[PDB]
RNA sequence: UGGGAGAGGGUGGUGGAAUUCCCGGAGUAGCGGUGAAAUGCGCAGAUACCGGGAGGAACGCCGAUGGCGAAGGCAGCCACCUGGUCCACCCGUGACGCUGAGGCGCGAAAGCGUGGGGAGCAAACCGGAUUAGAUACCCGGGUAGUCCACGCCCUAAACG
RNA sequence: CCGAGGGUAGGGCCCGUGACUGGGGCGAAGUCGUAACAAGGUAGCUGUACCGGAAGGUGCGGCUGGAU
RNA sequence: GCGGGGUGGAGCAGCCUGGUAGCUCGUCGGGCUCAUAACCCGAAGGUCGUCGGUUCAAAUCCGGCCCCCGCAACCA
RNA sequence: UGGUUCGUGGAGCCAUGGGGGAAUCUGGGCGGACCACCGCCUAAGGCUAAGUACUCCGGGUGACCGAUAGCGCACCAGUAC
RNA sequence: GAGCUAGCCCUGGCCAGGGUGAAGCUGGGGUGAGACCCAGUGGAGGCCCGAACCGGUGGGGGAUGCAAACCCCUCGGAUGA
RNA sequence: GAAUGCCGGCAUGAGUAACGAUAAAGAGGGUGAGAAUCCCUCUCGCCGUAAGCCCAAGGGUUCCUACGCAAUGGUCGUCAGCGUAGGGUUAGGCGGGACCUAAGGUGAAGCCGAAAGGCGUAGCCGAAGGGCAGCCGGUUAAUAUUCCGGCCCUUCCCGCAGGUGCGAUGGGGGGACGCUCUAGGCUAGGGGGACCGGAGCCAUGGACGAGCCCGGCCAGAAGCGCAGGGUGGGAGGUAGGCAAAUCCGCCUCCCAACAAGCUCUGCGUGGUGGGGAAGCCCGGGUGACAACCCCCCGAAGCCAGGGAGCCAAGAAAAGCCUCUAAGCACAACCUGCGGGAACCCGUACCGCAAACCGACACAGGUGGGCGGGUGCAAGAGCACUCAGGCGCGCGGGAGAACCCUCGCCAAGGAACUCUGCAAGUUGGCCCCGUAACUUCGGGAGAAGGGGUGCUCCCUGGGGUGAUGAGCCCCGGGGAGCCGCAGUGAACAGGCUCUGGCGACUGUUUACCAAAAACACAGCUCUCUGCGAACUCGUAAGAGGAGGUAUAGGGAGCGACGCUUGCCCGGUGCCGGAAGGUCAAGGGGAGGGGUGCAAGCCCCGAACCGAAGCCCCGGUGAACGGCGGCCGUAACUAUAACGGUCCUAAGGUAGCGAAAUUCCUUGUCGGGUAAGUUCCGACCUGCACGAAAAGCGUAACGACCGGAGCGCUGUCUCGGCGAGGGACCCGGUGAAAUUGAACUGGCCGUGAAGAUGCGGCCUACCCGUGGCAGGACGAAAAGACCCCGUGGAGCUUUACUGCAGCC
RNA sequence: CGAUGUCGGCUCGUCGCAUCCUGGGGCUGAAGAAGGUCCCAAGGGUUGGGCUGUUCGCCCAUUAAAGCGGCACGCGAGCUG
């Protein structure tokens, strides 16, 4: 579920934090963690490109096996299920046959000692990775690849699912956690169920400290700027919007649909997103 | 209070040094300019 | 001990009809609605018809003045788990019974919190008509809600 | 030592009272509508929610103390 | 100090573009009703804030006076 | 679009980022939109002295300065600071 | 020019001593089982007091200063953004 | 001759201010031309979580001696961090390199850019991170983990022996990790001893004493002992760890498992080597053949890669171990001996400071370690004091005003004032005891009160010992003594009530604002399907993100509670394969030029031709907006009701003279003797109002209002006292300012405020301590205001462009 | 405008008189007492508080009275802010 503290400080009043029920071992595998190189936002030219961020705890990147079909017919057991701090969701860890350890983003109702497999000939089964083509219509999915081959793109999300509506020759016709409805190749892997997790977003913070734990430094408004620094900024005293409300750059935030119209992708996608 | 000049040794050479100088376009106009005006120096003495 | 009837309760699945919406055909000058109409929708191709997809809710005929439950209440179908009850044989125990201030559980609908869902319906609300007025009755729309999970609320013409 | 009591400091219950405010009861022939009693001219009553000058209306479920 | 306004009893057209004062309500008369409101049929009432000018002619165009509601009054 | 005196002008000429795209002397460019006549020239390969520029350097000469002048420095000055 | 200053990155380091006593765990009551209450245990927290350290609230002094921002008295944070 | 001119020189202010923390001095004796200031001694005072000691930055000879005193030194100077000369820094083991990686930097390959250049995988560089071999003592005027002595260790090369399938930049293990809490055992360090060693000592009334005073250790290989760290063992299979593999990984089997064993640390002991006080004899000699023991306290340090709990999930790479591959098995490696070999750089001295950063020998700033003892509950607090260091580089006097810092005050007790500003009060610990309200944590240290020393007696439990004595940590009960007073000194909350605003801890205008502002968890809208959107860049390339709609960007609102109404006509945004316009282009009715012509050239209407705009729609937690004039109730007053005009629609709930109320100190009530403030009401709200959120809210606040109790020099109202200045003397000696000055008052006059002009009056010459009315005193070419076809920042549906997007 | 610091307070005064009080008077619708009103007179005096930044003013308690004005709305090289 979701712990919750007794108000014995103003912030324990409100927070939340996980149950950490699912995990079974505490640190992770050492021949699968390399460092994790923190940004602080800033790219390579030094200049920061995403604001309020940094100062988070270290970590350390867990590697993810995305592609699943490295290891066709050989199946894998589920060895523990382990803390992740680079996702919402949390990784189980597989000893293979083969004797060959990865990591998978864990499904829901994936249980520690089970035996998971990937290919064609795989049971529909959580856990279990499939080309969707071979998986029945109408069951729920995560980790989907987004073309053929190309890395496990879709539903990675803690909670999130995808789930097959129908098909048409060579696609099939998936709908993505936001809701929008596409075209995904035939071939394209998936892996059956939904990720674990799923009382995520039930967690409240509580303090700002919290979100500054994660590496998310305070976001300034607009409004409380200066007409150098925003659109939104000056005014004597608080002050409406007084223009179409907009980004730091000027471009209108309310609204304005942004994605490329002649991209190529939009063949394949049936039904824009949801709610 | 703390003042503007903190002497480092380490920040002064790689900072004004004749290598730091030469690499770029412009560290190299001012060696041009200073050999031209006959500086004694071309660069900050420093102690390494 | 053996036998029966039942929408009694819970969990998980699954079926077809109907409404809506989306796509493709075919097709044209209206459709809808009323007491009569108007708002509304429709040559930007609607209504009516055929094909395909998605989704939610409720279960037609059986169905009864019927059945079950202590009450609230319970209705497609399948399985599991589970309560109460009646009958028969007269076998066991031997008054172990009845009632019940407190307590405790249960408790339609609405409403509430967090999260899902949202086809139809529909407080609030908007529009059109009626009307002296019409913050209504009728009409075209429409948000909560109705639905699922969990936790609250604990009311009733909770009536025989 | 105890000790009537006096003093200081904070609590509890009752009483009277208060600018103002909330509805209540009464008050021969006030203003507005007409909700209910006849199918009362939209059957009524209802618990609840929401709304509206007001009675009231509407939604959801329920009862007949309603249908003739 | 700048602005809009003044017209049957009430609220509003007409002025801009001179000649022709109108719409809803109210008032009155007659109907329907046992009666009243609603409703139906007809009717009256402004002489245009006043004063002067322009004009053949002023509610209408121009100028004073009175009123009537607006907006401003900042740098110290 | 640039260059020329040429700022779109009647706007040729020389150059060229884009599109189209020939011919070999009966070929081709030019003579200020364009046409015809009359001429001038021979693109899309390269090189080429001298006359011209400048003064770190050496010298010559000043109706040039003469230590606040003359170079920033007559002197251990691009120094001390 | 980031040897001041602002943010981030990497690797190190510092935070006397008291106080409060969350979850959990155990035991006891409890009930069909529970929820739950009790005691002990426990040692949570942008928790409390308060040095170092980081500040800079109120006042006074200083004002060709000790100082081109200082001094004294007081006052804020002090396991955390 | 003037430019607040430029350069230089010298004046004035002036023998004036000042001579840099108020920790403090006095005397004797040396030196010497000269001494408050240099040397020595005694006395006195100051620092001692430093103002003492080590280390790193930085500084760069400042270090040590000798000789100096012109300048530097805020005075003097014989002294010096000053001048001159000489001397001084010694390493295989300490630091860095010949080792390894981190961010970052650079960069074969590769990519991009007009040029310069930008980027970039491997690699390489890069350290206060990992790895790595030295501890104690003596010595010099000055160096010492470096020289010397004792004990000990590392790498390389060669050789001998035993041993083995040897061999790597390749594989694998290890290296390798957070925060908080914390066990066991030690050590660092400390306290005590009737014990051991010690020169001495008996004072002034007492003490020859179980008296005083002093010291009672340090380092140490192998071995052993104690305490911990790390590690399962053996087979079979194996398709994975980019080749191989007996290594690791996986599966199976036997065995055993907080043991043991194996190995690695720390502490102890340890052959041995050192060290060794007070006192008084001139740094040394002596003590001294010094003693070198026992008990207690006890780390935050060690064993350390220990343990536990938690969530925010806590570097890499080499050294090292293992596996094999070319290769090679006369080699090669492993082990133990042994000889040999072991380079470069730093090393002085300052280092919280007079040597570093601050123009200064500057009350400022500067990272790490050590930081003794007693007492106060603890402690790095506080007072004293040890080792050690200092009395801050002008003094001597006097005892005015006035200023600073400080102490006390009769009676009053906020009457002071914008304000209790400031200063009192309160103050630690222990015990009793504590309200509204609340989100059940809190509010709480609420408030309020009692205790607090010392002596004797009895006694209760713990640690170490042993289950005891002793030492040591918690206590309890009774009887007494003293003073004005027992946290007797220093350190250490005044409290309450009620409003506004912000939930809260946080953050901010370095150097006039710390707040009510920003932030914040949380709420909603919106974009984005991943080669994402968005950001940076010409690009390549990045960030986003090694993420994937429970995610990432943008925007408002800002815990939480109850809520968030009506308007889509204008603007934005979203949707709409129609219609209207629409640019290049296409198309070419038809005209035009020139030509004898075939021809070349030019204009050119219809018609087809995107986005955009028009147009049709949707949209408010999108930009925004949310009426007027008349009448009307069986008293008056008011208007539930009505009429009409306009609008896209006319402000809902809740609030309201408000951080909003102009009229205004609105009116009423409360508090007060008295209340333009305050709190509570009313509502004709100049000009609240619902996420530029509305109405509340416990807790919190160095925020801003109002009040009360306490207590006070704030005040009536001032008085006295203290020190540091002011003042006098010796030493040193600035500054701004300054047209020149031989510089009075009144009434006038004057460019309208006269020392300077007129009349009058007054006045000997010259200083010193004082006060500030004037010199329209100083300072700054008014920051307000205007002017200038001066400038800049910001804005927009001003103009024109540009990137970007379509 | 190459600067004349600007409200109020505090402190320190001084001047005017169109007199608030005290002194002296005339007229009174002056019996007395107590007032009204005018003349003379500037010697001295002219309170402590609540509210507001306030000057002013209102209120409280007194008072012989609680005067009004000038001095750069007197006075910031005197202070406050
Ligand atoms: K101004
Ligand atoms: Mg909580
Ligand atoms: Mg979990
Ligand atoms: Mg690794
Ligand atoms: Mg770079
Ligand atoms: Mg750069
Ligand atoms: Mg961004
Ligand atoms: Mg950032
Ligand atoms: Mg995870
Ligand atoms: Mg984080
Ligand atoms: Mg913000
Ligand atoms: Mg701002
Ligand atoms: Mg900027
Ligand atoms: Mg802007
Ligand atoms: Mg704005
Ligand atoms: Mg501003
Ligand atoms: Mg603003
Ligand atoms: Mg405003
Ligand atoms: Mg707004
Ligand atoms: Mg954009
Ligand atoms: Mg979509
Ligand atoms: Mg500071
Ligand atoms: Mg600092
Ligand atoms: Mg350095
Ligand atoms: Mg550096
Ligand atoms: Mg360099
Ligand atoms: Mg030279
Ligand atoms: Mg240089
Ligand atoms: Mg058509
Ligand atoms: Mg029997
Ligand atoms: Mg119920
Ligand atoms: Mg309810
Ligand atoms: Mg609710
Ligand atoms: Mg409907
Ligand atoms: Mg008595
Ligand atoms: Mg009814
Ligand atoms: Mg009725
Ligand atoms: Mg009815
Ligand atoms: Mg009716
Ligand atoms: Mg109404
Ligand atoms: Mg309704
Ligand atoms: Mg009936
Ligand atoms: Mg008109
Ligand atoms: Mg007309
Ligand atoms: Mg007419
Ligand atoms: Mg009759
Ligand atoms: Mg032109
Ligand atoms: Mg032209
Ligand atoms: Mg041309
Ligand atoms: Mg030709
Ligand atoms: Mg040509
Ligand atoms: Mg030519
Ligand atoms: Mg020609
Ligand atoms: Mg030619
Ligand atoms: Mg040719
Ligand atoms: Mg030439
Ligand atoms: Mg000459
Ligand atoms: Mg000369
Ligand atoms: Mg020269
Ligand atoms: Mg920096
Ligand atoms: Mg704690
Ligand atoms: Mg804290
Ligand atoms: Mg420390
Ligand atoms: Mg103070
Ligand atoms: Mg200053
Ligand atoms: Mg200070
Ligand atoms: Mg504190
Ligand atoms: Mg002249
Ligand atoms: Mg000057
Ligand atoms: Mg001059
Ligand atoms: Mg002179
Ligand atoms: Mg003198
Ligand atoms: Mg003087
Ligand atoms: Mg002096
Ligand atoms: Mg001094
Ligand atoms: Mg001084
Ligand atoms: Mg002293
Ligand atoms: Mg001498
Ligand atoms: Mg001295
Ligand atoms: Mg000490
Ligand atoms: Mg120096
Ligand atoms: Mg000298
Ligand atoms: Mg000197
Ligand atoms: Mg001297
Ligand atoms: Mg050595
Ligand atoms: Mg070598
Ligand atoms: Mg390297
Ligand atoms: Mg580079
Ligand atoms: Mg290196
Ligand atoms: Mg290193
Ligand atoms: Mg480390
Ligand atoms: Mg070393
Ligand atoms: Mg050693
Ligand atoms: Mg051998
Ligand atoms: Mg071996
Ligand atoms: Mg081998
Ligand atoms: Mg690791
Ligand atoms: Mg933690
Ligand atoms: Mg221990
Ligand atoms: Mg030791
Ligand atoms: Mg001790
Ligand atoms: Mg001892
Ligand atoms: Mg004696
Ligand atoms: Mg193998
Ligand atoms: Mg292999
Ligand atoms: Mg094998
Ligand atoms: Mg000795
Ligand atoms: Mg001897
Ligand atoms: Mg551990
Ligand atoms: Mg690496
Ligand atoms: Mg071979
Ligand atoms: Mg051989
Ligand atoms: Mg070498
Ligand atoms: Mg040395
Ligand atoms: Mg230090
Ligand atoms: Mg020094
Ligand atoms: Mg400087
Ligand atoms: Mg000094
Ligand atoms: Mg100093
Ligand atoms: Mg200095
Ligand atoms: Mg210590
Ligand atoms: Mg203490
Ligand atoms: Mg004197
Ligand atoms: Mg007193
Ligand atoms: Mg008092
Ligand atoms: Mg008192
Ligand atoms: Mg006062
Ligand atoms: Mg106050
Ligand atoms: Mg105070
Ligand atoms: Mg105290
Ligand atoms: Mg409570
Ligand atoms: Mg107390
Ligand atoms: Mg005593
Ligand atoms: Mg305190
Ligand atoms: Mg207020
Ligand atoms: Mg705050
Ligand atoms: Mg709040
Ligand atoms: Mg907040
Ligand atoms: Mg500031
Ligand atoms: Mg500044
Ligand atoms: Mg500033
Ligand atoms: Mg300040
Ligand atoms: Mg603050
Ligand atoms: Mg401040
Ligand atoms: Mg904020
Ligand atoms: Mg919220
Ligand atoms: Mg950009
Ligand atoms: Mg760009
Ligand atoms: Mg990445
Ligand atoms: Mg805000
Ligand atoms: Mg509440
Ligand atoms: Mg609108
Ligand atoms: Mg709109
Ligand atoms: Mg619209
Ligand atoms: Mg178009
Ligand atoms: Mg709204
Ligand atoms: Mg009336
Ligand atoms: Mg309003
Ligand atoms: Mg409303
Ligand atoms: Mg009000
Ligand atoms: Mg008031
Ligand atoms: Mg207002
Ligand atoms: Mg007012
Ligand atoms: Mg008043
Ligand atoms: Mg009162
Ligand atoms: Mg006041
Ligand atoms: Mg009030
Ligand atoms: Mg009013
Ligand atoms: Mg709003
Ligand atoms: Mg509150
Ligand atoms: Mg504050
Ligand atoms: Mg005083
Ligand atoms: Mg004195
Ligand atoms: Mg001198
Ligand atoms: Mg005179
Ligand atoms: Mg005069
Ligand atoms: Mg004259
Ligand atoms: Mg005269
Ligand atoms: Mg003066
Ligand atoms: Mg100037
Ligand atoms: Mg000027
Ligand atoms: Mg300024
Ligand atoms: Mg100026
Ligand atoms: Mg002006
Ligand atoms: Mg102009
Ligand atoms: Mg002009
Ligand atoms: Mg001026
Ligand atoms: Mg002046
Ligand atoms: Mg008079
Ligand atoms: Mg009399
Ligand atoms: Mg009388
Ligand atoms: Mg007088
Ligand atoms: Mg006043
Ligand atoms: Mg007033
Ligand atoms: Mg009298
Ligand atoms: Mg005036
Ligand atoms: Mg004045
Ligand atoms: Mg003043
Ligand atoms: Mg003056």
């Amino acid at each position: 579920a979701v712990k919750k503290f007794k108000p014995y400080t103003p912030s324990r009043r409100f927070m939340t934090v996980a149950d950490f029920s699912e995990i079974t071992k505490t640190e992770p595998e050492k021949s699968l963690v390399k460092p994790l190189k923190k940004t602080g936002g800033r790219n390579n030219q030094g200049r920061i490109t995403v604001r309020f961020r940094g100062g988070g705890h270290k970590r350390l990147y867990r590697i993810i096996d995305f592609k699943r079909w490295d290891k066709v017919g050989i199946p894998a057991k589920v060895a523990a299920i382990e803390y992740d701090p680079n996702r919402s969701a949390r990784i189980a860890l597989l000893h293979y046959v083969d004797g060959e350890k990865r990591y998978i983003i864990a499904p829901d109702g994936l249980q520690v000692g089970q035996q998971v497999v990937a290919g064609p000939d795989a049971p529909i089964q959580v856990g279990n990775a499939l080309p969707l083509r071979f998986i029945p219509v109408g069951t729920v999915v995560h980790a989907v690849e987004l073309e053929p081959k190309k890395g496990a793109k879709l539903a990675r999300a803690a909670g999130t699912s995808a789930q097959i509506q129908g098909r048409e020759g060579d696609y099939v016709i998936l709908r993505l956690p936001s809701g929008e409805l596409r075209k995904v190749h035939g071939e394209c892997y998936a892996t059956v169920g939904a990720v674990g997790n799923a009382d995520h977003k039930n967690i409240v913070l509580g303090k700002a400290g919290r979100s500054r734990w994660l590496g998310r430094r305070p976001h300034v408004r607009g409004a409380a700027m200066n007409p150098v620094d925003h659109p939104h900024g000056g005014g004597e005293g608080r002050a409406p919007r007084g223009r179409p409300p907009a980004s730091p750059w000027g471009w209108q935030t309310k609204g304005l649909k942004t994605r490329k119209r002649r991209k190529p992708s939009s063949r394949f996608i049936i039904a824009r997103r949801k709610k | 209070m703390k003042r503007t000049w903190q002497p480092n040794r380490r920040k002064r050479a790689k900072t004004h040094g004749f290598r730091a100088r030469m690499r770029t376009p412009g560290g190299r106009k001012v060696l041009k300019r200073r050999r031209q005006k006959g500086r004694w120096r071309l660069t900050p003495a420093v102690r390494k």
